[PDB]
């Protein structure tokens, strides 16, 4: 048999606790931001007499 | 239930490698609530020392799940102690016969509550052994209307790093 252990389906809660809600959540965030710039100039003269 | 003889001169390294679940006879009662869908089960047996490294390979709702587990020696040849992880109780698990290349017949107790079971390296076995498992389980006093007979297809190796128990 492969099965699931009982052990620890319930906790006892202090009674300071109001509230302990078990809550499974996720979000993810992901931002990419790639920014690239080459400029270049070539600029000649030649004034012969 | 009592000790009865391993096999005669137990070699963990002839008995290392992939055996094969032909069927199980017990009380445990799963075995029969819910007893269905029993999935096909392998198993590959490592020598440790005396002891073996044991990893089953079997399918969960198709989850292929390696189970790793210790036959730690007891000093006696072929007669192994599973430890308790805080686990209901130790499995003293006495290798009662083998052929290393067809057949072993497992005994497995815990707490006294005893189960037997045959291993083969082929999908075909000799119906000669099937009937010798039989007449052991006759012998085991446990009832033919126990033996669950386990699919012949569907083995699984190689169970995800996440579908491992590690149990050791």
């Amino acid at each position: 048999r492969l099965y699931y252990g009982d052990d620890e389906k319930y906790f006892r809660k202090p009674y300071n606790f109001l509230k302990y809600h078990f809550e499974a959540l996720a979000d993810t965030g992901i931002s990419s931001e790639f920014y690239d710039n080459a400029n270049d100039l070539l600029s000649k003269v030649k004034k012969d007499k | 239930i009592s000790t009865i003889q391993p096999k005669a001169n137990f070699d963990a390294q002839q008995f290392a490698g992939t055996w094969l679940l032909v069927a199980v006879g017990s009380a445990c009662r799963f075995l029969q609530e819910q007893g269905h869908r029993a999935e096909a089960t392998t198993l590959h047996v490592a020598p440790q020392g005396t002891a073996m490294a044991v990893s089953t390979f079997r399918k969960l709702d198709g989850i292929c799940w390696q189970v790793r587990q210790l036959y730690g020696d007891t000093g006696v040849l072929g007669r192994f102690l599973l430890q308790a992880r805080d686990a209901r109780g130790a499995v003293h698990v006495v290798v009662a016969e083998t052929d290393y290349q067809s057949f072993a017949v497992l005994y497995l107790e815990r707490a006294g509550q005893l189960s037997v079971k045959l291993y083969a390296r082929s999908l075909p076995v000799s119906d000669s052994v099937l009937s010798g498992f039989e007449q052991r389980v006759q012998e085991a006093h446990l009832t033919e209307d126990q033996i669950f007979y386990f699919p012949k297809y569907g083995f699984c190796e190689a169970a995800d790093q996440f579908h491992v128990l590690d149990e050791v």
